[PDB]
């Protein structure tokens, strides 16, 4: 466990608060950016390089055959494993434009060549969604099971706008949560079902979701309506045999009262929850290990670093996982003048 | 408020009632929203400037019902968005800024194209194919290449969030020509179509005595930026 | 139309009314009661048909611009 300062070289303008890092064939992918693509990258999209503090960011470059992406502020991300046919895929859904607008479209992001020199080049493919799409929502999750054997994706949570009948000139910039139905979208077809659930009584949002053989736990979970933090952890069990989709859950008594958190992969399974926060005011400094198995999640505090006078003392504080116990975090910098760069960046290890 | 015109009751067009006599005052220029934010950052802009594009858009098409005159009367409206400058106007439209190639707003020749041929134009851009054309670079149906993605759409990258007459700015116009001029005048007191390369030293220095003989002649000290008198 | 402060209109007004008068400036608060006829959210309209997703109540002054942002600090603030 440990943390470290990080000076980002030189543009750093260009990172906002919300943004992503997909973790994806070595090299790990800043997406998500401030502002329109610069002609600078017209693409949008980063490869990011940590070396001896340094922090450089190259612009990746997409294929001939891609249609390109605006992007999203918060979206979800969901990691599709290695396998056929086209292995490995990232399904990004479906976030805010930076213009400030929801985007229910669902994209499919991979791999495709390499080099000549060193470059790395993705591609996305748009998917369409037949349904019962879900609406643009934004502060949800997706996640990808594996049921006997066929995958299938898993999507529930998250805030959104008035309907467009309560959409007022007032009550634009509000948000309400949208209705706790879990969307099965498969990969291929675009065929999405939409299921309803009795122990969910009302949708989420910023709660991480974790699935492992067709199982899925979220923990946090704030309810902006009730302004909780339930620190209950939720599970769900879904299993697809044609042609229904059938889904039970399960309420558990302790999960915790983290919202927005930053968990990174280390060993298969064995996860260390970052945190963003415990409370509205209070942030959570403490970080915790959560390793999940068939029996269930096994949870351990781990001994958080020392947070210096800064980053203990900060408003606010986001970040993301480098992934594979290792994590990036962001911090807004007071200066006058205004340095203008706002952000400070920390590495932390685990081990 | 610019003009008011009357329509009722037919066979005739509008018919002007009012049209304003000194539109460029300050003294007509009605403030609707203030905000302390910077225009750069799209999205603290739009967050709060969304409602009021719904009203425009949602505005278009009723009719207002008004006591005016001791009646109740009704009223159509037309917008015209030309208060906006370039920075802006091509932000606003998904277009790149602002030395992109597509330099023009309303045509759609490149820097190049706008070297050789100085006069045959016809006006192309508006809002709506704006819209069809982020279509085309956000689908990509014919699986192009990002340079040629860029050539088919023909500079048009971020989705237009507001629509904005097409139009040219006055007063912007005359600081850029006037700014040419001066820019001229430094080169030409040296010689630049001798000496085709020179330096920022005969530059600073070829000011230099243009600013000693605008001062001794017409009086005129030099400002850091020229401003709109200035330039008269 | 020349930038007077509230309290440097009143010592004008005392000044002048003390002095001769006759009063001929008015006081403040009717300044600050027929005001309400020059700015926004007094007199009535209707719309027809009716605007789309916007209130129907006829005299909202100056509203602040966040628009129900809803401020929860985990989201963007
Ligand atoms: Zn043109």
């Amino acid at each position: 466990m440990s943390l470290q300062p990080l000076t980002a070289v030189n543009c750093g303008s260009l990172v906002q608060p919300g943004f992503s890092l997909l973790d994806l064939e070595g090299d790990v992918y800043l997406f998500g950016q401030k502002g329109w693509p610069k002609r600078s990258c017209p693409t949008g999209i980063f490869g990011v390089r940590i070396k001896k503090g340094e922090l450089k960011l190259r612009a990746i470059s997409f294929s001939n055959n891609s249609s390109y992406l605006p992007p999203l502020r918060c979206p979800a991300i969901a990691h599709f494993e290695a396998q056929d046919g086209k292995p490995e895929c990232y399904l990004i859904h479906g976030g805010r434009t930076p213009n400030n607008e929801l985007s229910s479209s669902l994209y499919m992001l991979s791999v495709d060549s390499r080099g000549c020199n060193r470059k790395v080049t993705l591609r996305c493919e748009e998917k369409e969604l037949v349904g019962d799409v879900p609406s643009a929502r934004y502060g949800h999750t997706l996640s990808v099971i594996n049921s006997r054997g066929k995958t299938a994706c898993v999507l529930f949570g998250g805030r959104s706008y008035m309907p467009p009948t309560e959409r007022t000139t007032q009550n634009w910039n509000s948000v309400v949560d949208c209705p706790p139905q879990v969307y099965l979208i498969d990969l291929e077809f675009g065929c999405c079902t939409a299921h309803t659930l009795p122990e969910l009584t009302d949708g989420q949002s910023f709660h991480v979701a974790l699935a492992r053989q067709d199982c899925v736990y979220f923990l946090g979970g704030h309810i902006l309506s009730s302004d909780c933090r339930p620190s209950r952890l939720i599970r769900l069990h879904v299993e697809l045999l044609l042609g229904s989709p059938v889904l039970t859950c399960t309420i558990l008594h302790e999960g915790l009262t983290i919202t927005s958190a930053i968990a990174s992969p280390i060993g298969y399974h064995e996860y260390i929850i970052f945190g963003g926060y415990q409370s509205e005011t209070q942030k959570r400094m403490e970080c915790t290990y959560v390793g999940l198995d068939d029996v269930g999640v096994h949870m351990e505090s781990r001994e958080p670093p020392q947070w210096t006078s800064e980053i203990s003392h900060s408003r606010t504080w986001f970040g993301g996982s480098l992934g594979k116990g290792t994590a990036l975090v962001a911090i807004p910098s007071e200066g006058n003048p205004t340095p203008p760069e706002a952000y400070h960046f920390y590495q932390v290890s685990f081990q | 408020i610019m003009s008011i015109s009357i329509r009722l009751e037919g066979e005739d067009d509008g018919i002007t009632i009012f049209q304003e006599q000194k539109p460029n005052s300050e003294l007509s220029c009605r403030p609707l929203c203030l905000m302390f934010v910077d225009e750069s950052d799209h999205e603290t802009l739009t967050a709060i400037l969304g409602p009021v594009v719904a009203e425009r858009k949602a505005m278009m098409e009723s009719r207002l019902i008004i006591s005016v005159g001791g009646l109740l009367r009704s009223f159509r409206f037309f917008f015209r968005g030309t208060g906006y400058d370039e920075k802006m106007v091509r932000e606003m439209e998904g277009l790149e800024a602002s030395g992109s190639t597509y330099i023009c707003t309303l045509c759609d020749s490149t820097r190049a194209e706008a070297s050789q041929n100085m006069v045959l134009h016809s006006i192309t851009r508006s809002h709506d194919e704006n819209l069809e054309r982020y279509e085309i670079w956000r689908k990509n149906p014919f699986s192009e290449s990002a340079d040629e993605l860029r050539d088919r759409v023909k500079g048009v990258s971020a989705k237009p969030f507001m629509e904005t007459q097409p139009t040219l700015d006055a007063l912007h116009c005359d600081i850029g020509n006037a700014t040419e001029f001066y820019k001229i005048f430094q080169d030409e007191i040296g010689e630049v179509y001798q000496k085709p390369n020179p330096s920022r030293e005969e530059r600073r220095r070829w000011r230099s005595t243009l600013d000693k003989q605008l001062r001794k002649k017409m009086k005129l000290k030099p400002v850091m930026r020229m401003n709109g008198n200035y330039a008269r | 139309n020349t930038f007077l402060s509230c309290s440097q209109y009143h010592k004008m007004y005392r000044t002048v009314k003390a002095t001769s008068g006759r009063q001929i400036f008015q006081p403040l608060h009717t300044l600050r009661n027929a005001e309400k006829e020059l700015l926004p959210g007094f007199h009535q309209f209707e719309w027809q048909p009716a605007l789309k997703n916007v209130s129907t109540s006829w005299d909202v002054g100056i509203i602040d611009g966040l628009s129900g942002w809803t401020v929860s600090v985990d989201d963007v603030p």
